[PDB]
DNA sequence: ATTGTCATGGAATTTCGC
DNA sequence: GCGAAATTCCATGACACTACCTTCCCAGGAAACAGGTTTCACCAGCCAGGCCTTGAATGCAATTGTCTTACTAGGAATATTTGGACTTCCCCACCTACCATTCAGGTAACTTGATACAAACACAGCCC
């Protein structure tokens, strides 16, 4: 199933919000096309590590033990979901 | 080979891929296999109980074609088994070895 | 027959983590091929003393925000409060936590 | 079927150090999930310290340096004299 | 005593596409550790590949897929590839 | 008595890194405990692709620089040439290389 | 410088009764 | 001589090292999930005005970069001296493999219990 133009579904306050998370008071305008560019680079390398899992016991289902192997893989560990 | 030529025994080997020529060892093993699957229907196969009694079972079998035990065509007398001929004991051992 | 009082090794120890569990995860992790008898009992109690470090920690929190329940915000808050705790989980994300409280004190406000 | 877990035995390790004190379901498997993680990084260190001496065999020994290893200053200090009282308590019984 | 290496192995790879290149000792011993090192890393996720699927074997399918994890992008292409041509070249032969 | 002629699994196979030795570096690592036979063919071929991928790469910079033999310096610039060579050993260090050559194009001489 | 076999139930056979 | 009973006969089959592997079935349930409807409230998108922050232009001051010299210590080669890692050989205790026995835990259920959230009115802290 096809759904585009959602890379510009993280939106213009929900950067801003996670900017200031960060400890972050003034931002530019222009980071909202490199937070995209960032947020893809790093979901093409946890979905393409966590459906070489989930193809390989042939399921259909990336589970939940799935992104956080993937994520151990990474070195960036995901506590709370399992594994 | 090097144990078996301490005790005097002459190894024997069959022809390679041919099971056939032992004889009797392929045929008593489908003796033991038709006796411990017998004992064991319906239980777990704890079949490390069962062999003392093999070889005391198949070996106070009769052969149907011969009409021995195999203890009487080994030793000569049965032991204290269920079901021991009498027979015998109308006899002196000391001449029914040559009997 | 009967036998004796089957005493668990978790007590047999003074433990609270199992190491009847810990000693069939040394042997089904194929993490070697012997496993000595003791290496589960030392392993159960350090993941005893640490799992007393967090929640140690983790009680204080709930305390002085006048909670009952430890809810994982402040497991988030009890890691990156203690130096050599946040060393070890330095990498590790905790779920549903957010971050401490922090400003670098040059945004403060003219 | 059946799910192994530590939930159980964080409630005996609760209950020591503040007993008037509950836990919520999405905190046990942090506390869960925490151990599990803890568990293969010190055994998983304590493996791959078998291959470097070339035995086959994880001791008692081989935990203390996997966890002199993974933590850090201070918990070093303890996690280590919080083992070798469990294992002297554990070695005079039996 | 003895010790294992892939250098010999090397010279065997090296004079196929370079045959008139010698190599030296010290970057013998990279090319060495470079095998090893890429040996249990892909080992050791197929490794950990059993126990995430509840098996005590390793198959070929499961060296392909801790190929598919480790190497990026297009060497994930080739080497995948290069691995069941010298697989199909195998089991047709024996 | 004889037996028939001992073809190598490495010649039946194509390749030249070997398969017995793999075969036994996947039965006394503990990474398993049942290896299949085809998993040490697959798995030379790929130790073997990518030794060749330096050394192809490693043959060029001795060339280009005029070399017989190939020295960690073109191991080290065989690497991080290639882009997805180096996304691979990204963490590496190789021993005995520096660094490529970079400038950052502000530096240059006023 | 080695090779079937042997328990087993119809079924045919022999005993033998008077 | 017929029948009943006691006996010998002979044609035959199974034992040979065995488990996996694949694909379809069954199945119950459940897993949620993918699908879809529904509604309300809220978060995002819109646009502009004011101000503050950034960028630039600059002059200058000291910081830094280069040159030069007396020199200190690093490195290498040496002899030697010394400190040990690993190979070696052997034995014992410890781990394992096993079954039987039993206990404990996980699921599960019914109840209970307790706390957190949602709401409302007010208080306090900080800022314009």
């Amino acid at each position: 199933k096809v759904l585009r133009d959602n890379i510009q579904g993280i939106t213009k306050p929900a950067i801003r919000r996670l900017a200031r998370r960060g400890g972050v008071k003034r931002i530019s305008g222009l980071i909202y096309e490199e937070t995209r560019g960032v947020l893809k680079v790093f979901l093409e390398n946890v979905i393409r590590d966590a459906v070489t899992y989930t193809e390989h016991a042939k399921r259909k289902t990336v589970t939940a033990m799935d992104v956080v192997y993937a994520l151990k893989r990474q070195g960036r560990t995901l506590y709370g979901f399992g594994g | 080979a090097e144990w078996a030529k301490e005790r005097g025994i002459h190894l024997e080997f069959s022809t390679p891929y041919h099971p056939q020529s032992s004889g009797k060892v392929e045929r008593k093993n489908s003796d033991i296999k038709r006796l411990l699957t017998k004992l064991l229907v319906g239980r777990p196969t704890k079949w490390y109980d069962l062999l003392p009694v093999v070889q005391l079972a198949l070996n106070n079998t009769y052969s149907p074609v011969l009409k021995y035990t195999p203890h009487q065509l080994l030793f000569g007398i049965d032991s204290n088994t269920p079901f021991a001929n009498q027979d015998t004991l109308d006899l002196t051992r000391e001449e029914e070895l040559s009997l | 027959k009967a036998r004796a009082k089957a005493k668990t090794r978790s007590s047999r120890a003074g433990l609270q983590f199992p190491v009847g569990r810990v000693h069939r995860l040394l042997r089904k992790g194929n993490y070697a091929e012997r496993v000595g008898a003791g290496a589960p009992v030392y392993l159960a109690a350090v993941l005893e003393y640490l799992t007393a470090e967090i929640l140690e920690l983790a009680g204080n929190a709930a305390r002085d925000n006048k909670k009952t329940r430890i809810i994982p915000r402040h497991l988030q808050l009890a890691i990156r409060n203690d130096e050599e705790l946040n060393k070890l989980l330095g990498k590790v994300t905790i779920a549903q936590g957010g971050v401490l409280p922090n400003i670098q004190a040059v945004l403060l406000p003219k | 079927s059946r799910k192994e877990s530590y939930s159980v035995y964080v409630y005996k390790v609760l209950k020591q150090v503040h007993p008037d004190t509950g836990i919520s379901s999405k905190a046990m498997g942090i506390m869960n999930s925490f151990v599990n993680d803890i568990f293969e990084r010190i055994a998983g260190e304590a493996s791959r310290l078998a291959h470097y001496n070339k035995r086959s065999t994880i001791t008692s020994r081989e935990i203390q340096t996997a966890v002199r290893l993974l933590l850090p200053g201070e918990l070093a200090k303890h996690a280590v004299s919080e083992g070798t009282k469990a294992v002297t308590k554990y070695t005079s019984s039996k």
